[PDB]
């Protein structure tokens, strides 16, 4: 019975939590990964005179 | 009052349900749309590290991006240097038994673990020059499958005892105990910002935990095997799940629902391991058909394989600054994809 | 003649493509190998002698006035070490197969640099062999060409033109090897037929295979080698008739054994379980990989 | 090779050295006998590895034994206390030399901890045909020891084999009565004309467990060296 109140609890507490709208969210990500375009080595390649394991 | 109990329990999680599905305007495939795809990207090996004679088991990368820590099944702790693939130091373990390596983020110590329940923290930095055991921390009752450093005096370990503990190596005592699985916890992921934690266990959940405090904040369910793998969305809204359904899934933090699945058709086995590219727009996953798939993290469609391991991708990894690739396999060889 | 070049060359085609099979899949996993795939190995690369050989072969229809003393020699001397090498290293393998068998807990026989010094005892002897051979066989000046028929005659060298050659080829390549290979395998089987294994009606097998292969492709040569040095001394009369048929003899059973040499090294290692199963994976995978249709 | 400094040299020298280490630590490793120790319930585990000669060399996860007989070293692993889930760290132990399965003759009567109608050979015979027929144990030889055999000498003087195994019909008799058993746990075996099982029928003395043991891996070492020079 214990256990089940202490379920209980963690649903309620999980229960109240303000969510926002999932087309933000994504434009949120799309936001992020555009802004990091040129700074990732595996998405756009660096030329070989900078590249450590050349 | 077990029908209470009940009743009050299935009241809240449809009330849970219900408050999730009005907050899904549209799908992040729909938003996603007008974007440019990436195209093919083909990587090419640079280094093969080779000295381990069983299989690999983990493997974890320095913050420097350029030593790494490899773990094998013959009690072998290798630190490899690998712009010049020279052999760093090579630590004897007390139990061939190992499951997980973890390297400090100021790269003074390292931590293993595995069928024994305990924790061994090792020191790198001695006078001496010789490598030697500073602490053992042993107040799991299950088999270690993960743990992450914090600082230099804390760590997170995760058990098959279907628990998780914060530890304080300079005491050797558990300081916070998080419980609330159902089954063994199997992955373990650092927020950025080091002050939440996503974990994943057996009966196809995972849980987002407050190291602070130390109780459950949200649960995230929609798979329907074990979950092997997971990893935290640079940004550290997001994460991604890998399980043994041959599926991938991206969780939103602030949304409390799923955003999008990775899976294909010719694709049956199950995934060892996930990993995020330092812009966040590829997904790195190491398969049993002894492949890595890398998906276009927006659009749910394949981008690149990587082949060359004989057998089981164990481990994955990429640096921090996202130059290079490590993938790790039971045929006891690392490597390093650019 | 004509075909003979013609037949050669088939020899050529399965030679060069089974040994480049049993070395790629060789080097895809080196990291572990014992004395067995180093002979393999070192019998793999013994195609050269071949290739030398055909292309001093080919010469003659082509560009033919080249010749001299030496190329005879060049010919001979690398087609006989190409006989002789499978030969000498069949032995080795199977010496090393006893030791592996009879010393199990033992760690020496594993160790890869066992089977290099095998790989190069047998090189030597392969080579003092092969010195004899070319020996014999002379320049040759002809009223019509001096080019055609490379042949063993000197002037006046009646007693040692051939029965020291076929003496000594016999002796050293078909009766020692022959009983060595023999005798190893009897004692591996001896202890094998001890063990309680499923697998004892299969090693058998293998072995008869293996000593019954060797013994019906080399011994017809020789037959015949005896069969013409026996008539050369008139022990038995001669119709005349019979000469073409004791020379195409002859031709068939050199070239019977040239197959052989050729063909050995897919043998040995398709006989072996895990060599099938890594076959299997290749002709799998990479025909999965073309022709998959996407 | 040539371009390189003082401190660059160091670095490939001390590389070589670990390499070197390594390698020697490899190849000692490669000449131990590595057993795996699995039962259910009290159905033995405990006198077996007492009997075992020369026993020479906390945690509550891996048990870990060592010993010597005729020049060999052997290494039991002992899994007791991993009450988690089986399939996700079972793959561990794929390589080692043997499994030695331990079942108690003394429980064709015996019900359950819990009583479900259940008799505690038959989860015994479950957990044979689970451990054998398994995607990693393949290849690796079981042995087979049946321990309480002086336990199965008053009992079945008393009680039939009726309670399990019903269509059984002979005299209840020790030779009778194992020898179908024996023939029981034999017969779950799907790869009978590659993996082997070898059985004995132990005992608490006479010490001859470590011999048979002994004479059951010698001939999985000479197997082993027959796949890995193309004999078989």
């Amino acid at each position: 019975i214990a256990q089940a109140r202490k379920l209980v609890e963690q649903l309620k507490m999980e229960a109240n939590i303000d969510r926002i709208k999932v087309s933000k969210a994504a434009a949120d990500l799309m936001a992020y990964c555009e802004a990091h375009a040129k700074e990732d080595p595996l998405l756009t390649p660096v030329p070989a005179s900078e590249n450590p394991f050349r | 009052e077990l029908d209470q109990l009940r009743q009050e329990a299935e009241q809240l999680k449809n009330q849970i349900r219900d408050a999730r599905k009005a907050c899904a305007d549209a799908t992040l495939s729909q938003i996603t749309n007008n974007i440019d795809p990436v195209g093919r990207i083909q990587m090419r090996t640079r280094r093969t590290l080779r000295g381990h004679l069983a299989k690999i088991y983990a493997m974890h990368w320095g913050t420097d991006s350029r030593l790494l820590v490899s773990a094998s099944q013959d009690g072998k702790l290798i630190i490899w240097d690998s712009y010049t693939t020279n052999k760093v130091h090579a630590i004897p373990l007390r139990s061939s038994w190992v499951m997980t390596c973890a390297y400090a983020p100021s790269g003074n110590y390292v931590a293993c673990g595995g069928l024994d329940n305990i924790c061994s923290i090792y020191n790198l930095k001695t006078r001496e020059g010789n490598v030697r055991v500073s602490r053992e921390l042993a107040g799991h009752t299950g088999y270690l499958s993960c743990c992450r450093f914090l600082d230099d005096n804390q760590i997170v370990t995760s058990s098959g005892d279907t628990t998780c503990a914060l530890w304080d190596i300079e005491t050797g005592q558990q300081t916070t105990t998080f419980t609330g699985h159902t089954g063994d916890v199997m992955s373990l992921s650092l927020a950025p910002d080091t002050r939440l934690f996503v974990s994943g266990a057996c009966d196809a959940s995972a849980k987002l935990w407050d190291v602070r405090e130390g109780m459950c904040r949200q649960t995230f369910t929609g798979h329907e095997s074990d979950i092997n793998a997971i990893c935290f969305f640079p940004n550290g809204n997001a994460f991604a799940t890998g399980s043994d359904d041959a599926t991938c899934r991206l969780f939103d933090l602030r949304a409390d629902q799923e955003l999008m699945t990775y899976s294909h058709d010719n694709i049956i086995c199950g995934i060892t391991s996930v990993s995020f590219s330092k812009s966040g727009r590829l997904l790195l996953a190491g398969y049993d058909d002894f492949n890595c798939n890398v998906w276009d993290a927006l659009k749910a469609d394949r981008a690149g394989v990587l082949a060359g391991h004989d057998n089981r991708v164990s481990c994955l990894g990429v640096t921090d600054d996202g130059m290079a690739v490590a993938t790790g396999s039971w045929d006891s060889f690392l490597k390093i994809w650019n | 003649y004509t075909w003979n070049v013609g037949i050669l060359s088939l020899i050529f085609l399965i030679n060069v493509l089974g040994n480049g099979l049993v070395t790629y899949i060789f080097c895809k996993h080196r990291s572990r190998a014992g004395a067995i795939d180093i002979l393999l190995l070192g019998i793999c690369l013994n195609s050269l002698c071949l290739s030398i050989s055909l292309l001093a072969e080919v010469l003659m229809f082509l560009f033919p006035n080249i010749i001299s003393t030496g190329l005879c020699r060049l010919e001979i001397f690398f087609y006989y070490l190409y006989v002789y090498l499978d030969i000498f290293s069949v032995v080795c393998v199977s010496l090393v197969r006893y030791l592996l068998v009879a010393y199990s807990t033992r760690s020496w026989p594993k160790k890869q640099s066992l089977g290099w010094v095998l790989t190069s005892a047998a090189l030597l002897i392969a080579l003092v062999l092969s010195g004899d051979a070319c020996r014999h066989r002379s320049r040759v000046v002809d009223p019509v060409s001096k080019q055609a028929m490379c042949y063993e005659n000197a002037g006046n060298m009646t007693a040692d033109w051939r029965l020291h050659v076929r003496t000594v080829s016999v002796t050293a390549g078909f009766l020692l090897p022959l009983a060595l290979l023999i005798l190893f395998y009897a004692l591996t089987w001896c202890v094998v037929r001890r063990t309680k294994l499923q697998a004892r009606r299969k090693v058998r097998g293998v072995i008869v295979a293996v000593v019954l292969l060797f013994f019906v492709f080399c011994f017809p040569y020789h037959v015949l080698n005896l069969l013409d040095t026996l008539l050369r001394r008139r022990w038995i009369r001669d119709s005349c008739y019979t000469r073409g048929l004791i020379n195409v003899g002859l031709a068939v059973t050199s070239l019977l054994q040239a197959l052989y040499s050729a063909v050995v090294p897919l043998i040995y290692s398709c006989l072996g379980s895990l060599f099938r199963q890594r076959m299997y994976g290749l002709f799998q995978s990479l025909r999965q990989s073309f022709m998959s249709g996407a | 090779g040539c371009t390189l400094s003082a401190e660059d040299k160091a670095a490939v020298e001390r590389s070589k050295m670990i390499d070197r280490n390594l390698r020697e630590d490899g190849e000692k490793a490669a000449r131990e006998v590595k057993l795996l120790l699995l039962g259910a319930g009290e159905s033995g585990k405990s006198t077996i590895v007492k009997q075992m000669k020369i026993i020479h060399e906390k945690t509550t996860g891996i048990v870990e034994t060592h010993f010597t007989f005729k020049d060999l070293h052997f290494k039991m692993f002992d899994v007791g206390g991993q009450r988690s889930e089986r399939k996700k760290w079972i793959h561990c132990f794929e390589g080692v030399t043997a499994i030695i399965f331990c079942v108690a003759l003394s429980d064709y009567d015996l019900v359950l901890a819990e009583d479900e109608e259940m008799n505690r050979m038959h989860e015994s015979m479950k957990l044979f045909d689970s451990i054998c027929n398994n995607k990693w144990f393949t290849d690796t030889s079981i042995i087979l020891f049946l321990n309480k055999k002086d336990l199965f000498e008053e009992k079945i003087k008393k009680s039939p084999l009726t309670i399990c195994y019903p269509e059984y019909a002979g005299s209840n008799t020790y030779e009778e009565a194992a020898a179908y058993i024996q023939c029981q746990f034999e017969d779950l075996n799907k790869r009978k004309d590659t993996k082997e099982i070898y059985t004995h029928f132990t005992c608490a003395t006479d010490t001859k467990n470590v011999q048979f043991v002994f004479d059951a891996v010698t001939d999985v070492i000479i197997k082993n060296n027959l796949k890995d020079c193309g004999l078989f």
